[PDB]
């Protein structure tokens, strides 16, 4: 019984807001320098004018080939400003792998600037003549937006590699939930240091942008450096972040993690959180609170969440749940002959709701595979199938067992072997 | 082993109103605002009617919505 009504349905009316509303705020904290959301939403109207000039309307797909800066965030904005969807494409992947995803997504643009220049529809946005054009353009008006329009395209690996298509309308659900759970607020700091090929990071760059928070941006391969993250931390005083597990390990294995004493919630997910790391967080950051959310690429980041450490919550034990679902999201434990599990037996976890991804771009008999009809939710409706083994715990929680098939994580990166 | 990864299950392919598709296996009852297209077949031939035939991913509505702005 998540039902919930929604305030906005896209990811433009939500940052369109916010950019009225904290005009003069800073935004965004990167490369050495402050820009105010007034400043962030100017330079993205001129990059959605200069897209619109060059063919790029609703419904395309746009990719973005730029390290971690401000001109990354600008560049998403403007994509979704154009009425676009953006491909994120991560600088550090080989080119074969890349024009691959800019040919399945039939992404017809590439924003990109010259450093990570070495395909059809190239932007350099630092280009003499491409910044004498942006410089020479009106800020565009946002287009508009119908929420089952593409928000962004990522790819996962695939046992070729998948595109997930994810609306406009499941992107709102998630952000709109977490800022209703989390309450972040104008002097809130949430840093940007996932990978943008990652789907963690949609929210980092858009949940403090659709709130009047700042984003902090880690230098380019800074993620790699925990002495560098709790230095950044310190220095602009970070309240929220993101680790996957085996990062934050390593983020607790040094011995300045401790300086990070402005954190006030830490969002973890990805793969399984231990109890004796949860426990060993708790004794390095007391102040700092810890929620385990979990959820597939297809269906919008994440679909559940469960309180972990801070005042309030239980004794910490294994399996850490993965919880309960978030707005406008249902949950089914089913067996292989597609029948509901009574309440702590194990079977595969399918999820229902709004934010089930379209589907996979260019490949409709594996989405049909695995996007499939609902026998409980609304008539037309459909489940992901997630291939997690589940249970749900006597008092609703749900506890992941592990997988149905032979799928891993690397350092929370999901891999078909 | 997930029914609808079993190589040698009998599938059915359904369509709801907005023009998406499901692979189905057969043992199970069609959910309420879906249609039997194709089937009972193969896994093989289930996915390669559903890789012919559903050619858009958009929701019928979406996609009239677009064709409409003209
Ligand atoms: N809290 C958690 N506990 C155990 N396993 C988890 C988990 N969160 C994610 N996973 C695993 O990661 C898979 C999703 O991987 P990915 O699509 O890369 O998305 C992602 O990982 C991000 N969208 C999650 O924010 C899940 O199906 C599950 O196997």
């Amino acid at each position: 019984a998540t039902r919930h009504p929604l305030a906005e349905h896209t990811l433009t009316a939500l940052v369109d807001a916010a950019a009225h509303t904290h005009a003069d705020r800073v935004a965004l904290i990167a490369d050495g320098i402050r820009l105010t959301y007034r400043e962030v939403h100017d330079r993205a109207g001129r990059l959605a004018a200069l897209l619109a000039e060059r063919g790029v309307a609703p419904g395309d797909v746009v990719a973005v080939a730029l390290p971690r800066s401000a001109d990354l965030v600008i560049a998403l904005l403007g994509v979704l400003r154009a009425g676009a969807a953006y491909l994120p494409l991560d600088v550090d992947h080989p080119p074969a792998r890349l024009a691959a995803m800019v040919e399945r997504a039939r992404a017809g643009t590439v924003v990109t600037c010259q450093g990570a220049l070495p395909l059809p529809g190239t932007v350099v946005v630092d280009d003499a003549a491409t910044r004498d054009r942006l410089a020479g353009l009106e800020p565009l008006p946002t287009r508009d937006v119908h929420p089952d329009q593409l928000a962004y395209t990522i790819f996962t690996s695939g046992s070729e590699p998948k595109g997930v298509g994810v609306a406009h309308r499941a992107i709102a659900n998630r952000l709109q939930w977490m800022q209703h759970t989390y309450r972040l607020t104008p002097e809130d700091r949430v840093a940007q240091k996932t990978p943008v090929g990652f789907d963690v990071s949609v929210w980092e760059f858009f949940w403090p942008l659709i709130t009047g928070a700042t984003l902090v941006v880690a230098r380019p391969g800074g993620h790699r450096d925990p002495a560098y993250l709790a230095a950044l931390f310190a220095e602009h005083k970070v309240t929220v972040c993101h680790f996957v597990p085996s990062l934050l390990r390593v983020f607790l294995n040094e011995p300045t993690a401790r300086r990070a004493t402005a954190l006030r919630q830490v969002i973890v997910s990805g793969e399984a959180l231990d109890a004796d790391l949860a426990r060993a967080w708790a004794r390095t950051l007391p102040q700092a609170r810890l929620d385990n959310l979990y959820g597939p690429t297809e269906a919008a980041v994440d679909v559940t969440s469960h309180p972990v450490c801070g005042a309030g919550t239980e004794p910490v034990r294994d399996p850490v749940p993965i919880g309960r679902p978030v707005w406008n999201t249902e949950l089914y434990v089913l067996d292989s002959s597609l029948r509901p599990l009574p309440t702590g037996a194990v079977g595969e976890l399918y999820l229902g709701g709004v934010q089930l991804a379209r589907g996979y771009v260019g490949r409709p008999g594996m989405t049909a595979s695995r996007f499939v009809a609902n026998p409980f939710g609304p008539p037309g409706s459909r489940l992901y199938r997630t291939g997690d083994l589940v249970r749900r715990r006597a008092d609703g929680a749900v506890e992941y067992l592990g997988r149905v098939d032979d799928q891993v994580k690397i350092n929370g990166v999901r891999v078909e072997p | 082993t997930n029914p609808f990864d079993d190589d040698e299950g009998v599938f059915l392919v359904l369509v709801n109103d907005e023009d998406q598709y499901s692979l189905w296996p057969e043992f199970a009852e069609v959910p309420q605002g879906w249609r039997t297209v194709f089937g009972p077949t193969s896994r093989a031939a289930a996915l390669d009617y559903i890789n012919t035939h559903w050619t858009d991913l958009r929701p019928r509505s979406l996609r009239e919505a677009m064709e409409a702005h003209s």
